[PDB]
């Protein structure tokens, strides 16, 4: 009715599967799994864009002394530079000797390239493995995807799939992972907004669209040079160009449990680790009625070409003189080898793709209720 | 035709339907059907569809006297004053865009929708629905005009009818009925009439044409004659009943007016309370109202809270621990003491 | 819709492409209306009905839904007095946002303390909480709450196992009687549990135009 079991979650590997219901034939069950990304839930806090410094035109008290207004801006400064000389190329600036001042101001925001592109740093909280695991169930064949938490269940053709709630979160998530220009990298966030100059993340970003941008900019004006109106000022260096440039090695490679890590939502895809156990109301149909099912004698299993070290590996040529003809499910009672399938024909000496990575291989096939022990030394 | 709204109303037939109970056994292909009766609101309001095209004329015209029912013949017009739906009793009518009839009732088991158009005395149906009295509020009383509250609550908005979402219409239908065509002593003739009798009989006169004029076919009896309907300019409500009398479906939009909105509504609130303190408990001396559930939580641990009907003057025992209880007994703010 | 009745003459079983469109015809028709000929064969007509379960039009008016819920974050307006500046700070208390006091470097927390009413896997419906089982996400039960479950809010798929059975019905009228399961929406409505804010430990008050419960004791 419902069989429950885990195939092991790493991308291809056929899990086989004997159903047993009485009175109908021996269940196949094939499971093959593809894709499960994990996709933690993440949390911005930053843009780590280019701060740039806008330098306004220089109230020239020329001569006079100046004032020096409030700004708004993030790296809003003003400075008051006394006695500056005004001997400009295009006309004198300054009409008087001396006594003039220069009001500076500067004020810092985020460039335009961040709406192009930005740096995201998220907090991260956990996620769920997504697969596509292609069931072989008898006639029923189908390629089913659902995250493995078990609650979406799996509406199979009659079938009742509840994969998971899964097993370990072995998964590439830090506390804190910046996705910039599309890698993830691991790295510690500073304090949100208040972080220190010269770090990844000097404008700090409390919303990537968001309206305040924090910042540690160290900015700091100059007595310019006279004549004319030169404006110096001294801002950090370009952070995010630091941070951008001089990026550590990204997390999608490295990537433990051999996952490829892809983020457009931020996903570990084919993480190939740990075993997806999955629970399956099997369907009424798919016991095929053993009254009708092929009736099978005779099994001899003959053990014919090992290869011990081997993806195929197994050779094996099982004889079955079998009473009816029909379909034959080969689901074997073995762990130590794998079946090629469960689709043994009108008895007689059918080979099959008996892979086994043991080196002393011993199997015990069920071919249609029929289960015998094939033994063989298979090759290095 | 959205302002004058019978424009987009009369481009279909509004036809009569098959109600089967309407006073006590019978029910026909009248306007007494009610098609559905839908009330997606918080303010009580009833919206049913009626069988009927109610408020378009002969013409479809925007008419406030105009209550566009079926007979036989498709123009079965009515007043448009003289229609009464009664849930238990006379619920206040709202207003009617087409098929679709909006107003406000008592609560009740039922609606009944009885009209006379030309007929004898208010031909009408009566749908069992039981129309509950759901309001929100911490007091469950049924007066608006107390000076107390304003929660949110929704409605069917009773904006002017365009449309938010459309019935489809489709099929042209064809009736259950063929005494149109009969027999002159060898022939039968098939007349012109309100059903579009189709010439369908085994051969001769039931052959061809639909009934918009008479047609004769000679050696005719009773059996081998047949006649079918056929319809123009309209399409059917959703056939709920109403025997899908078409070959195939092909829909139209009626959009279903008065769309539902979100608005606000007056709740009354009790006398408020007496608190009589003592060691760690107090007693809620609450005089009765209006009953409604009073409620009272332990602020704090793992919080002793519960809540109750009240509908008597007595006194709850509100246990008053040292972090506090939060009792909101009644439609008043939550508000909870602390010891003392 | 209106039955493919014919009147007399068997039909054909076109399934329709709802989640819950089931049809069936029913034979032994025998249409009695007024208005043309439909019943008009002696026997042999056949009435296929469909039904098409489709989701409730109110639900982009209200809907009621329910998330499962990892940890959140307590975030706090601190009035200060630090002597002659005397001001309020609002702040994230997680540790990370970290408030520029005027001279003042405020980090607040982050606290451990999930004593939080969040629950496993909460519903908000009308803005009422109720931490309760969520069904299978499509796999539920008919006639609970959950009936019609809600792969996305306005979802292009519909999962439900609402239980829709029709039957034949009796001559003359066209009823297309088909026994549908309750409604769990409403039953799940009506009969509703004590609220979020019903309840809630450390007195804190759940509000969620997001789902926060402010006010944590």
């Amino acid at each position: 009715y419902e069989h429950t079991a885990i195939i092991p979650n790493q991308v291809g590997f056929p899990y086989k599967a004997h159903v047993a219901r009485e009175g109908y034939s021996p269940l196949t069950l094939q499971m093959q799994v593809i894709e499960t990304s994990l996709e933690p839930t993440l949390n911005l806090e930053y843009i780590t864009c280019d701060y740039k410094t806008k330098v306004p035109s220089p109230y020239v008290k020329c001569c006079g002394t100046a004032e020096c207004r409030t700004q708004d801006k993030p790296e809003y400064k003003c400075a008051v530079f006394t006695g500056v000389y005004p001997f400009m190329w295009g006309g004198a600036y300054c009409f008087c000797d001396s006594e003039n001042t220069q009001m500076s101001e500067a004020y810092v925001e985020r460039a335009d390239v961040c709406k192009h592109d930005h740096a995201a740093a998220y907090r991260a909280h956990t996620a769920s493995l997504r697969a596509k695991i292609k069931v072989t169930y008898g006639t029923v064949n189908q390629t089913v995807e659902a995250y493995v938490n078990g609650d979406h269940a799996v509406t199979i053709a009659g079938t009742k799939f509840i994969f998971g709630p899964v097993s370990t979160p072995w998964t590439p998530f830090d506390t804190k992972i910046l996705v910039y220009k599309g890698e993830l990298y691991n790295q510690d966030f500073p304090r949100y907004g208040a972080g220190q100059p010269g770090r990844f993340g000097d404008i700090q970003s409390r919303t990537l669209d968001s309206r305040d941008l924090y910042a540690n900019t160290g900015l700091k004006l100059a007595r310019p040079a006279a004549g004319n109106i030169h404006v110096p000022y001294t801002q950090t260096p370009s952070g995010f160009k630091t941070w951008q440039k001089d990026r550590d090695s990204p997390l999608n490679a490295k990537a433990p449990f051999g996952c490829i890590i892809q983020t457009n939502p931020v996903r570990a895809m084919n993480c190939a680790v740990g075993n997806i156990p999955v629970s399956m109301d099997i369907a009424d149909s798919a016991f095929t009625r053993l009254t009708d099912a092929p009736v099978i004698s005779e099994l001899t299993c003959t053990v014919s070409t090992c290869t011990h070290s081997s993806d195929f590996g197994g050779i094996a040529v099982l004889s079955y003189k079998v009473e009816k003809s029909g379909r034959c499910d080969i689901h074997s009672h073995s762990n130590v080898a794998v079946l090629q399938e469960v689709s043994i024909e009108t008895e007689g000496r059918s080979v099959i793709h008996f892979s086994t990575a043991s080196a002393s291989p011993s199997f015990v096939v069920s071919v249609c209720s029929s289960r015998a022990t094939c033994t063989a030394k298979c090759e290095p | 035709s959205t302002a004058n709204h019978f424009n987009a109303y009369k481009l279909t037939r509004p036809y009569v339907a098959y109600c089967a109970d309407c006073g006590m056994g019978h029910s026909c292909h009248s306007p007494a059907m009610i098609e559905n009766i839908q009330a997606d609101a918080t303010d009580g309001t009833l919206k049913i569809q009626f069988a009927s095209q109610i408020g378009l004329t002969k013409t479809d015209t925007h008419d406030h006297t105009k209550i566009r029912y079926a007979e036989g013949h498709d123009i079965a017009e009515a007043a448009r004053s003289t229609l009464k739906v009664h849930s238990s009793s006379e619920c206040t009518v709202t207003g009617t865009m087409g098929h679709f009839i909006l107003a406000k009732c008592p609560p009740g088991e039922r609606i009944s929708v009885s009209f006379v158009d030309s007929k004898n005395e208010h031909r009408t149906c009566r749908i069992a629905y039981h129309h509950e009295q759901r309001l929100i509020g911490r007091e469950r009383f049924t007066v608006r005009p107390h000076h107390g509250i304003e929660l949110p609550c929704t409605t069917y908005q009773l904006t002017t009818a365009e449309t938010s979402e459309e019935i489809d219409m489709h099929m042209p239908p064809d009736i259950p009925d063929r005494t149109i065509l009969s027999q002159q002593s060898g022939n039968v003739k098939i007349t012109v009439n309100g059903r579009t009798v189709r010439y369908s009989s085994s051969c001769g006169s039931q052959a061809v044409g639909t009934t918009t004029t008479d047609k004769t076919i000679n050696s005719c009896t009773v059996d081998k004659c047949q006649a079918y309907v056929t319809s123009h300019t309209k399409w059917q409500f959703n056939s709920p009943f109403v025997p899908r009398r078409m070959q195939a479906e092909r829909k139209g939009k009626v959009h279903i007016p008065f769309p539902l909105i979100n608005t606000t509504c007056r709740v009354p609130l009790a006398p408020e309370a007496l608190v009589r303190s003592g060691k760690r408990e107090a007693t809620l001396s609450l005089h009765p109202i209006h009953p409604t559930l009073l409620s009272y939580r332990t602020f704090g641990a793992e919080r002793v809270f519960d809540e109750q009907w009240i509908t008597a003057q007595t006194e709850v025992t509100i246990p008053v621990p040292v972090e506090g209880v939060e009792y909101q007994w009644g439609n008043h703010k939550p508000q909870r003491f602390v010891v003392a």
